[PDB]
């Protein structure tokens, strides 16, 4: 049971502003961290897998990285399509858990 | 071309049972892993179960361990979640997911749910 | 006997006598307590903690008919793991690593295992072991360990140990992927030392895990008659897990070695930079120090007094000397 | 002999071990004297009926991230599961194994990019059975275009004769297009030597160590190419049919030449680090000489400016012919003798 | 090369055979006559009791330990028909492995190494083999060897050895020597590991001295192992009449062992070569920290003394120095410039 | 060169009229000697640069 604590709980930024979403792992997850976007009333879509690789078809502006147990999903410049809820998922074990989520809304 | 469709969800009396389902089109269940993710209204995604029909291995969330049984059949190319001893805390909008393993180190692998379902509410 | 264990504090003996129907736990310290339990037909588990107590482990060994060379090998703590095959029993020695945060060192604990008939024996250096999951499985009646024989229990012990190897590798992975960026971007005084300790831990792990892979390969290939034939695929699986661990260790060692040699090659440029700074500042501020010291003189008669604006003029010429010394550099790009 | 057991994975699953998951394409060439057919199919069913077709066929499967396709082909074509695992397993060393029905070949490709001295590695695997060549490759972009256009133009004996020439053609093309990259790297290292003889800057260490690691990887790849060509040439397995023994002996000699070349070039590269250390040591020596001379002239002069610059109630100032210029001349004389000593010792 | 004869040594009476080694303590002769029927072991210090074994039909293993007794070597060489030049080569320790083929015997020279701990030294002992019809003569300098496994096999009828003839005994001895070379290589690998640790974690003069000792040890190891490869190759290719045709595959196996050993030695040479640069980089790092301390001190304090000299000159012609102050300005400027320099060194961290 | 001389030494196809094998033995031994001398040279050359670097260090030490 590796609970993931995601910060900030809520954030807001305008279009074109670079932002960052940080995920924290209580225990060690090697690089099995993935990022998804869930529009209101829609199925989540894979964006970043292995904490550094962009999924195919995702815009190249999205990028994630790893710093030990610090996982940060950063957006080069927000877009109208990028005001949604982002989730942090650990896949190190057979038991896989999600983060709380970061809600992004227009300023 | 690829589509993953789940069904069988609906209104259930508390303390009852409900048999879910998931139908896969474009890919064979025998070559992948099928998960289940639920989202209660206004809450975060919570993984509940995972199945690999190639081996039959089952993984169950400690939050809902024992109240759920998961399996798939290769005849109809489908997977399903069977619900037992339901309560109020089990109410959510369940999801069917497809995941593929990726290699990061020789000792550790990862999971990534690249295709999901449309979503069914229970 | 010859003793070299580090710790003396604790000593405890644990025995597990379990069958397909019922199980029993016994906590005691007398040597003779475990003597009747050897005759039990059902597979039995013996846990002995504390190697400094040579007399008790001796009396146990001569009770079990174990050859004294095996006893003295168990007494040895600093040796590479290796597996021995004998008609009466099979002899296995392993390692038990522990990792800590906020201080990066390797602590290894020697463990030895001997399997004869339906009897499982091991000797522990201290209390506490990585074999909590198998004990929990046995206590709560889980798995298929009870149905099989004692060789399956030996399998369970080995695979628990390799599971703890994976747990160690996860922390090593975190440390390496943080030191990667620490070396690449922001060097420190102790980054070099951190890299040396990391490489020391990695090379120690490599030299420990290669013997473990050899041991598991020997167990799988030799298939001795004492261990049942049906349990060989499990040993092969543990061998594959050890292959995974070895590959991970080699990749980690390569990463750390590159981190070392890049920095170790940059040291000459570091020296050139430091001495360029020292030389430029000293050669700019020594002539000016003399100019001030000798024109600020205390002889009786000063030609400097007679000259109008003498103090501003000498300050201006000092500034232009500083300027020409500055422009003396940048011709070789010293600045 | 069966699929290896991994701790993280479920017991039977096969996992791709690479970074490229962008593209999926299948190219099937059924080339023959009478005619040839070419077509691209996005699905895997179309390649299946060619399992036992008499006419030779050449199946190029691009994109191994789709494990489904690879193991479907393996089940259909009789490929053993461990060979499938090693096909998916990109992190690997080139090797070949001989079976009762098929020959499995592993050997890698390298590509090079300008302004970034990075050496890639594409895992391309070959399967030889009946009259079929099965190729699994990570991504679009191959080195076998010359063989493809040679088949399309009908030129060459490869189209008229059996498919073992097709395997030989693929392997020869791969070894040949090692040389474009090798020529690019040789030009890069020659020009880099030009700057390091001209400008020994900070980045030189990083670039030289990058090239050294590149050579280490090339050696770790090339050395397995023998004991692969060795087995193919000496061991003469039945699927070869003994017609192509010199077409394997020449590649043996080529691989031995390449291994000898990399062995020489490793020492050639290490000499560059030696030269860089030489230059930086000489620069440090020059800095020491400059600092030492400046301090050596200007410290006794500070003696003069301090000893005579003392204030005392009864100091033997003893003004002789306004001796302040006399003291200045004394400092000048000692400075001149010091610089003369430095010139004689040749520090400056 | 023409014909061969004893080279004349200046300062020695002509024809003198002299031992050119360092060991004078031990002397012993072992005899092991073995067959499928029975074995007859024998240990003595009489040379006349081994000479009758020349005409034995069964395989014989005579082991003369201690060749400082030149009389014993000369007596054995005369009785067995060995040429005087072969005896000279037997007593010439300062040599490298070789093989010579004659009509009636095969003469081989090998080397034994014993790496020592707590004193990083690789010392060598020369061993000579002569294969005469049914006998295998062995000459050694000091007590101690690597042929205990062959002795055990002879004693207990373990293995194929007792069924075959004397050439199989020569095989077994050479194979035992080549096997112990592997243990030697493992010991030297452990030494390389310890030294490569010690180079970085505590760099001092003894570390580089040990590194140079190890490098020269590797050089002499190669100088020994290459002739071993050549002699094994000659043994299984030229295959004289004394060596039977059924024994060559064993020599092939030993030859492959020698090739692997040579590759191992090459890799060890590369690692030891890199160790020197590692040591130099580490010592330069320590010197770098010392240098940076000096630079920080000088950078902080020289400009302050320069400014003090600026305002310490008794330039009384101008009233600028005569400014009514409580000394805030000069001291404040010195303090702020000093702290600015310190924080400038905090970035681009020197400490 | 050692291999190509060993081939003429040992294989001796009927084109080599025999009785000349010892001559090829002599040339094979000569190749052995040349190889030994060459690698002695390379052993010296490897350390030449280290010697140079230490000499430069000595001068800056002075
Ligand atoms: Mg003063
Ligand atoms: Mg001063
Ligand atoms: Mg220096």
């Amino acid at each position: 049971d590796i609970q993931m604590t995601q910060s900030p709980s809520s954030l807001s930024a305008s279009v074109g502003d670079r932002v960052t979403i940080t995920c924290r792992a209580s225990q060690s997850v090697s690089s099995a961290v993935a990022w998804y976007q869930q529009k209101p009333g829609k199925a989540p879509k894979l964006l970043i897998y292995s904490a550094s690789s962009l999924y195919s078809g995702v815009p190249s502006r999205f990028s994630g990285s790893r710093s030990g147990t610090d996982f940060t999903l950063t957006i080069s410049s927000l877009q109208p399509e990028d005001f949604a809820t982002y989730y942090c998922q650990q896949s190190s074990s057979s038991l896989i858990t999600f983060g709380q989520g970061t809600k992004v809304e227009i300023k | 071309e690829v589509q993953l469709v789940e069904s069988g969800g609906g209104l259930v009396q508390p303390g009852g049972s409900l048999r879910l389902s998931c139908a896969a089109s474009g890919f064979n269940v025998s070559y992948y892993s099928i998960h289940w993710v639920r989202q209660a209204p206004g809450k975060g995604l919570e993984w509940v179960a995972s199945i690999s029909s190639s081996s039959g291995s089952t993984s169950y969330a400690d939050s809902v361990k024992g109240r759920f049984t998961i399996s798939a059949d290769t005849s109809k190319n489908t997977a399903y979640l069977q619900m037992n001893s339901l309560r109020a805390e089990d109410t959510a909008v369940y999801y069917c997911a497809r995941s593929y393993w990726y290699y990061i180190w020789s000792y550790s692998y990862g999971n990534a749910m690249d295709y999901w379902g449309q979503g069914t509410l229970v | 006997l010859v003793y070299t264990g580090k710790y003396r504090e604790d000593f405890e003996i644990e025995v597990m006598n379990y069958s397909i129907e019922e199980f029993r736990e016994f906590k005691t310290t007398d040597v003779e307590s475990v003597l009747p339990f050897r005759d039990s037909s059902t597979p039995t588990w013996i846990n002995i903690t504390g190697i400094h107590r040579t007399d008790v482990v001796q009396r146990v060994g001569e009770f079990f008919g174990i050859h004294p060379l095996v006893l003295e090998d168990i007494l040895n703590v600093h040796q590479r793991p290796k597996v021995e095959f004998f008609e009466n029993y099979v002899f296995i020695v392993l390692k038990m690593f522990t990792y800590d945060k906020n201080l990066h060192e390797l602590e290894s604990e020697q463990v030895s295992l001997i399997l004869t008939k339906n009897c499982v024996l091991m000797f522990q250096e201290k209390i506490g072991d990585v074999f909590d999951p198998v004990r929990e499985r046995i206590r709560y009646n889980r798995g298929i360990i009870r149905k099989k024989r004692a060789d399956y229990l030996l399998y369970s012990l080995i695979d628990a140990l390799v599971d703890d190897y994976f747990v160690l590798l996860e922390k090593i992975d975190d440390e390496i992927d943080v030191l990667e960026e620490e070396v690449l971007e922001r060097p420190e005084k102790e980054t070099v030392q951190r890299t040396h300790q990391l490489k020391r831990n990695l090379v120690e792990l490599r030299k420990t895990i290669w013997p473990l892979r050899e041991v598991l390969s020997s167990l799988y290939r030799d298939v001795p008659p004492l261990i049942e034939k049906e349990t060989v695929p499990y040993f092969r699986d543990v061998y594959d897990h050890t292959i995974q661990i070895a590959d991970t260790v080699e990749t980690f060692r390569d990463i750390v070695s590159g981190l070392l040699d890049v920095y170790l090659s940059s040291v000459s440029n570091k020296t050139n930079e430091v001495m360029k700074v020292l030389t430029i500042i000293a050669t700019i501020f020594m002539p000016l120090t003399f100019i001030a010291g000798i024109y600020g003189m205390n002889f009786e008669y000063m030609p400097e007094l007679r000259w109008k604006w003498g103090y501003p003029v000498v300050l201006a010429v000092m500034g232009v000397i500083a300027v020409i010394m500055v422009v003396y550099f940048k011709k070789k790009k010293w600045l």
